[PDB]
């Protein structure tokens, strides 16, 4: 309820963050210097021993300890708004869980990376008679995933096309909840995220040549459906047509790796404007996205120190 | 005739009540932020108490004006 | 080669460290001085005005001699704790304090309580109104003992003089801060801040002169050229600066000068509260029965201790907050925060 | 017997608006305190002190009401 | 001389009503946070009830002022 | 009768109305959180009803004050 | 001659108006949460309707006060 | 005469206006959530309209009180 | 036959003003949700227009009470 | 004339001011959502203008009530 | 030559103008907030944002007309 | 006149105060969005200051009304 | 004087009070955005202080109106 | 004191109370942002306290108007 009581702990968490020089010093190490620098970091409290999977589990536990509490301790419309921040991990968990349910593998075979719901609910949802019953088992009061499963559940029982329409309706329900919320910053942030995801899907569907109207979604502000068709076709001039929008440097780039890098850079630049509202909820989402970018960069530095990647090999990964 | 002391006391009471309302309106957000800071860490309790005590001057000036009106009463 | 080269000049001293270098009589206020950031290593050390005025304003804030005796008892308890040389541990407060900080706090409490008992003798108030029983203050309504300079109960002869004393103290502090800012600007040879301080002083003087002329008393002849020269000096410094430090800045400085009446306001509020509590307790004790004075005095002491624990923190904080809001901000004290003197540790 | 009711009406408005401001502070105070208590049991006393800090307006309103009753 | 008992009753009623308004303004967020905590866990329902019952002193003081006015009436 | 009866009736009516306003302001977010908890689980419906009915003490005190004003009328 | 009837009518009118205002202030958030629960599913429609109609007790008490004022009128 | 009749009309007008204010403040968030549920699916307009029409009883009771005032004057 | 027409006119004015205030208070969230649904889908304009026009019953009742006041005027 | 004309003009002014307040209260959220839709799409200006101008009926009715009051004046 | 009605008419006209300006400012708050957000988004719909801002002035114009009618019939 | 001038001054002061209240209510969100845009870039300060000064026309009209009241004082 | 001087004083006081209320209502969001920009960067203090001091012209106009009322007094 | 002194005290009390209300309304958001900045870092506390104490000129002007009313009485 109180958008400032959580923001106080958010500012206290934002005071405890690694500097850019901590990543600049990580460009020259031997993973033992990186282990010692991680032992001095705030994430090092979950650091058990030495090794790449131990460091990965420590980074995951540190992210769950530093970001997972913000999904808790919230109430009402503030809780419903903050629920639409850590939604991608639970969506991927539910997607691979539905894929395993359609596959028939063991319930302990899945990894089940941390989301926003109870893990015992995900364990009980491994065996269910109907997918609507599994959604009712996984039903929270304000989670949009349960309502999206109830909406898209009137197609079949369990299909891969049902999972694709579930992901599309999950993005559409995120956009609808952003339209239905009183927050001038998070709505535009989610709209830019949806538009960048649509552009990434247009890049990832290049060469398929199928009907993009089924592939495209709704909710974006910088892209058009004719622009989506021109991006589905081999027309990088439409990518040059994105003038004035957040896709400023994103122009004429045919490389999908560079396209996703520029998309992540534009997303981090848009989330860096989240410090403008010090009384709302956008600063907490900005701190969450900054911790996520720092954790992805820490995992990249850990992989580079493990397998001996050059600093030139990671120079395209520390631009922002 | 006898409509002076009651009106003066009514104005002083309106002053004290609206000053207490404004002081509580400030103290709501002040104490909410201070309690969130204390729940974040137990290291800035005095700095939060400083922000909690910074807003009492409005109610203090209201009580001073009420005492001045009572001296006029 | 131990090269003891000199420090930098008034310009270009950025990585230079900073130290207090104050008198040992004023050494105890170092924690309150260093609660904020550091100066510009060539900025005016305002720690002496803290011991000059915060005790003088704090005695005017709290004028209860019984509260001063309770403070002396608590200071004796803290002095015994410091003489025991144990660390001050408060687990619910998470406060671990060394004996040096506790001794500085005890010395500051003694230096506060001396002027506090002096002003409580001036206010004629001991543990609220103990003069209702034995009239240690001498009033014309009821002469019991020697006369009080301030009766501290009625305001018909007290409020104007108290507001005048608070306004004079605030105007003197504002003028001292503006003069210190102008002197520091002349020392640093930065004529922008010097002209700004001179124009702010002239505008404040012209504002006070025109206010006392129009809204104050009669005889508008002596201060007419004063107000005209103040407005002209304000316009001339605005032309000499052209920095758009407008009438909003002058009104903010005037409000910072006029905010000193909050000390007299809080003192009158605490005095009225303590006098009402003590009068109700003494009435319900003696006038209602004269035998439940034990239980009535116990309930009165409990309510007085509750009101003291509720209000004395803000009553002590408001003077130091006003000092930090006036003497620092009028003299600047918000530029580059200084660099700390961090020598080699040898932590021992 | 005309201004005798006006002083009582002003004292009632004073006590009522003082309780209104006290409850307006106590809303956010108790909200943050209950959120801290739901976070951990180790933050009970500081939250109780922060909740009790709002009682000064009620104390001043009761003092003004007692002053008006003595004037009554 | 009349026109005083009704004014004192109106003042006591304004006191009771605005004290109930402030107590309700506190108890709104109090009961909302308590219901959220009870939905979180049923173990801390007693501390939630204590924090909810802590705002009743405003209504108690309002009822006391109304009783003092009724004694004056 | 006269105008003092109508004045006391107006005071009691303003008391009851502002008390009901404060009671509804308390009940709003409390019933919102209770309906959210009931949508979460129907097991805590009794605690939800208890948290809903807890705010009616201000309404009971206002009804008592209005009955006292009617008895004094 | 006398404005006692108009004064009692004004008092009962302020009573009924502020009581309906508080009932609507409760019913806004109550019906928002209940409409969210109904849009979730139709499984708990009865308890949601009970929680919606639970705010009518303050309006019933205000209507009783207004009927008592009309009987005094 | 011409002092008692207009005050009753003033009180009836204040009652009707505050009742309409409370009804609109209730219906605002209810209609917002109902339009959200209608945009979610074109199948739940019935319970949405039921929850919308549920706030009309306060305005009906206020109109009944105003009709009682018009029957008095 | 003194201050009767002006008092009845002041009451009808307060009625019409607070009724329009409540109608606008409903219509704010109503039109916000309706514009959000219209931007969501052009096919949802009719239900949004119905939800917008549903709030006019308070204005209709206020105009009826004001016409009753003018007939009394 | 006397004093009924001034009170009638005061009530008409209260009507016009509170009706404009309610119209602006609706138009705030109306124009916020309309500007959001206009920045979203340029093909929604003709419906955003309709949603904005739909709230003017309260101001028009208030102007009509004030004109009827001035014609009575 | 009103003695008491002349003050009451001026008080009603002042209350009308003040509450009309309050409603116009309450509308223009969210209006200018959304318009400034759109202008910081892009410098393309500044004229439409100005039109949406100036659309609220009809209430202030009607309140000024009511005050002018009160001053005329004073 | 010992009643007309004070009432006219009360009306002019209420006009100026409510006009300044509405201007500040606009300027709050106006300066919030303008400071956000200025923290975004310094290239949009002119239109931001224009939108900030756009609320001054209501205060100018209120000052003109107060000057007309002082001329009619 | 008499009834005119106290009424003019009440009008000037209501003017200054509502002007300070509107100035603080602007200054809340103004100082919120300014302190957010200051926590963003310490180099934007000039435009933040300019936007903070821009809203004091309404308080200056209210003080001028109160001074004109005192000169009329 | 008669009618002039009580009404002058009522106006001074309304001025002081609403000025304290506006000052606390600004100071709530100001102190919330300042406490957030202090919990973020213990390095911008000086500018935070400066911007916090900047919302005091309204209370200063209210105390000045209160002194002017006490002297004019």
């Amino acid at each position: 309820d109180d958008f400032a009581y959580l923001n106080a702990r958010v500012r206290v968490r934002r005071g405890t963050l690694l500097k850019e020089s901590f990543f600049q010093e990580a460009l020259d190490l031997s993973f033992a210097d990186f282990l010692r620098l991680l032992s001095e970091t705030v994430y090092g409290g979950e650091l058990a021993g030495q090794g790449l999977p131990d460091v990965d589990r420590a980074v995951l536990r540190t992210q769950a300890k530093l970001v997972g509490d913000l999904p808790r301790l919230v109430t009402g419309e503030a809780r419903e708004a903050v629920r639409l921040l850590l939604l991608r991990n639970d969506l991927h968990n539910l997607q691979a869980l539905l894929r395993a349910k359609a596959t028939g593998r063991p319930f302990e075979e899945v990894l089940l990376l941390p989301g926003t719901l109870r893990e015992e609910v995900w364990r009980q949802a491994y065996e269910a008679q109907d997918p609507a019953g599994m959604a009712q088992v996984l039903a929270v009061p304000g989670h949009p995933l349960a309502r999206a499963l109830r909406a898209v559940l009137r197609e079949t029982q369990d299909l891969a096309r049902v999972e694709a329409l579930l992901a599309k309706r999950f993005f559409e329900d995120v956009a609808k909840a952003a339209k239905g919320l009183d927050q001038p910053a998070l709505r535009d942030y989610l709209a830019l995220e949806v538009d960048a995801e649509n552009l990434r899907t247009a890049f990832k569907l290049q060469g398929s040549g199928l009907a993009p109207d089924a592939f495209f979604l709704k909710g974006g502000r910088f892209v058009d459906r004719v622009r989506f068709a021109r991006l589905m076709e081999g027309d990088y001039a439409v990518l040059d047509e994105l003038s004035g929008t957040p896709f400023s440097g994103l122009s004429g780039v045919r490389d999908l790796k560079a396209l996703e890098r520029g998309l992540r850079c534009v997303l981090l630049k848009e989330a860096k404007k989240g410090v403008q509202d010090p009384l709302g909820v956008g600063l907490v989402l900005a701190y969450v996205k900054e911790r996520e970018w720092e954790a992805v960069r820490l995992r990249l530095l850990a992989r580079r120190a493990y397998f001996g990647l050059p600093r030139a090999q990671v120079e395209e990964e520390v631009v922002c | 005739g006898g409509l002076d002391r009651g009106l003066i006391a009514v104005g002083m009471g309106l002053a004290v009540g609206l000053a207490a309302l404004g002081t509580g309106v400030a103290q709501a957000r002040i104490g909410a932020a201070g309690v969130g800071a204390i729940a974040e860490d137990r290291s800035n309790f005095g700095t939060a108490l400083i922000f909690l005590l910074l807003p009492e001057t409005l109610v203090i000036f209201g009580l001073l004006i009420a005492f001045i009106l009572n001296g006029r009463l | 080669v131990y090269a003891f080269e000199p420090v930098d000049e008034h310009h270009e001293a950025d990585r230079i460290p900073v130290v207090l270098d104050n008198p040992p009589w004023a050494k105890p206020f170092e924690l309150l001085v260093s609660f904020l950031n550091t100066p510009k290593y060539g900025t005016f050390d305002p720690t002496p005005v803290v011991p000059v005025f915060f005790p003088f304003w704090f005695g005017m804030i709290v004028g209860d001699i019984g509260y001063a005796l309770l403070f002396y008892l608590v200071g004796r308890w803290l002095s015994g704790y410091v003489k025991r040389n144990e660390p001050l541990v408060i687990d619910l407060f998470a406060l671990k304090l060394k004996p040096q900080v506790i001794g500085k706090l005890v010395h500051i409490l003694n230096w506060m309580v001396f002027w506090t008992v002096v002003w409580g003798v001036i206010y004629g108030e001991f543990f609220g109104t103990f003069l209702e029983h034995l009239g240690v203050f001498g009033t014309p309504e009821h002469p019991g003992l020697i006369p009080i300079l301030i009766h501290r109960i009625d305001t018909a002869k007290t409020a104007n003089l108290l507001i005048l004393l608070s306004v004079a103290f605030g105007v003197v502090l504002v003028f001292f801060g503006l003069a210190l800012r102008a002197y520091l600007g002349l020392k640093h040879r930065h004529m922008a801040h010097f002209w700004e301080g001179v124009g702010y002083l002239g505008g404040l003087v012209g504002v006070l002169a025109l206010a006392a002329s129009y809204l104050g008393n009669l005889q508008a002849g002596w201060l007419q050229g004063l107000m005209y020269l103040g407005f002209g000096v304000f316009l001339l410094a605005v032309l000499m600066s052209r920095i758009w430090l407008m009438i909003p800045e002058i009104f903010t400085q005037a409000g910072h000068i006029l905010s000193h009446i909050r000390i007299y306001a809080v003192g009158a509020a605490g005095g009225i509260l303590a006098g009402l509590l003590t009068d109700v307790g003494f009435a319900l004790a003696e006038r209602l029965g004269l035998l439940g004075v034990l239980l009535g005095l116990l309930v009165a002491g409990v309510l007085h201790l509750l009101i003291l624990l509720l209000t004395t923190l803000g009553h002590m904080l408001q003077p130091i907050r006003l000092l930090w809001v006036e003497f620092f901000t009028k003299f600047g004290f918000y530029e580059e925060n200084g660099r700390p003197y961090r020598p080699f540790k040898s932590v021992r």
